[PDB]
């Protein structure tokens, strides 16, 4: 089915390099330097105060709505990731239910400004004060100090493709029926993104990666909260949040 | 519904 299915060589693993990179490039959204150019555009008083007089229904609307953007770009990335499409329906499926959240949380730390704490949404860069509307504020600087923990590490583009990798095959997500393929998929994008840091004289960042309970805690705190917004709002989550974030985070 | 259909529109 897929040579990454058994175990690689070196000459392969260093193709694999090459390969998650390629996907990465072709589904990261939005370039590095478009973000990094658009760092001095900053959401005025004004700007912050109107998004704090928005409803918590139309935040949350928007929101829901931009972060199944991200996701879709995220599910893109593992249609084009090796092996990936090799498996069955039901563990690709189990796979991106349980990572594309925790793939587009690492890639939001590309969007975050260390330098003043912001964040870049809906065309410009603001502080965790513009989602202040949400009702959510545990969950909103949980997640500004997890970009800013992996803004520390400076990741270059070619370590957030290998890494991210890693975070869509998890060989331990429940509900994979082939799970000796995923744990040999796993282990080949696991030699990839050694291999990469071994060759950049980077492994000093492997402790100083998150510990996965890091991601998964940021995962059910949003379930929650979302789950506390439906109680609230209903019909809003019912008529107005997208199908694909609902198949995700609330059930179909 | 949604994830099968962006898995097979290829
Ligand atoms: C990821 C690929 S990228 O190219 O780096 C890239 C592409 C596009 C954008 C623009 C964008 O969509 N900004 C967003 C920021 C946030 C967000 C940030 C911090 C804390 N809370 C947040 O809302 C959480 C939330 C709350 C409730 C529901 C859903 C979600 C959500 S959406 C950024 C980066
Ligand atoms: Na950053």
């Amino acid at each position: 089915e897929n040579l990454y299915f058994q175990g690689a060589s070196l000459t392969e693993i260093e193709h694999l390099v090459q390969s998650v990179c390629k996907s990465y490039r072709e589904t990261c959204q939005l370039r590095l330097e478009d973000l990094l150019r658009q760092r001095s555009n900053i959401f005025s008083r004004e700007e912050v105060t109107g998004y704090q007089r928005k409803s918590m229904w139309e935040m949350w609307e928007r929101c829901a709505h931009h972060l199944t953007e991200a996701i879709q770009y995220v599910v893109e990335f593992a249609k084009r990731l090796s092996g990936f499409m090799e498996l069955c329906q039901n563990d690709q499926i189990v796979l991106l239910k349980a990572g594309a959240m925790e793939v587009v949380l690492v890639r939001m730390c590309r969007a975050y400004n260390a330098d003043n704490r912001t964040v870049f949404f809906e065309g410009k860069y603001g502080g965790m004060e513009l989602f202040r509307a949400l009702g959510c504020s545990e969950l909103i600087s949980s997640i500004f100090d997890f970009s800013h923990s992996l803004s520390a590490l400076h990741f270059s583009e070619d370590e957030i493709a290998l890494y991210t990798a890693l975070v869509l095959i998890n060989a331990h997500r429940p509900g994979l029926q082939e799970k000796r393929k995923v744990e040999q998929l796993q282990y080949n994008l696991e030699l990839a993104f050694h291999h990469h840091l071994c060759k950049t004289h980077r492994q000093s960042i492997l402790a100083k990666l998150p510990p996965k309970g890091k991601l998964r805690s940021l995962c059910s705190q949003h379930v929650e909260r979302l789950q506390i917004f439906q109680h609230l709002h209903p019909i809003v989550v019912q008529a107005a949040f997208p199908p694909l974030y609902k198949e995700l985070f609330s059930g179909g | 519904k949604i994830l099968h259909r962006l898995l097979q529109d290829s």
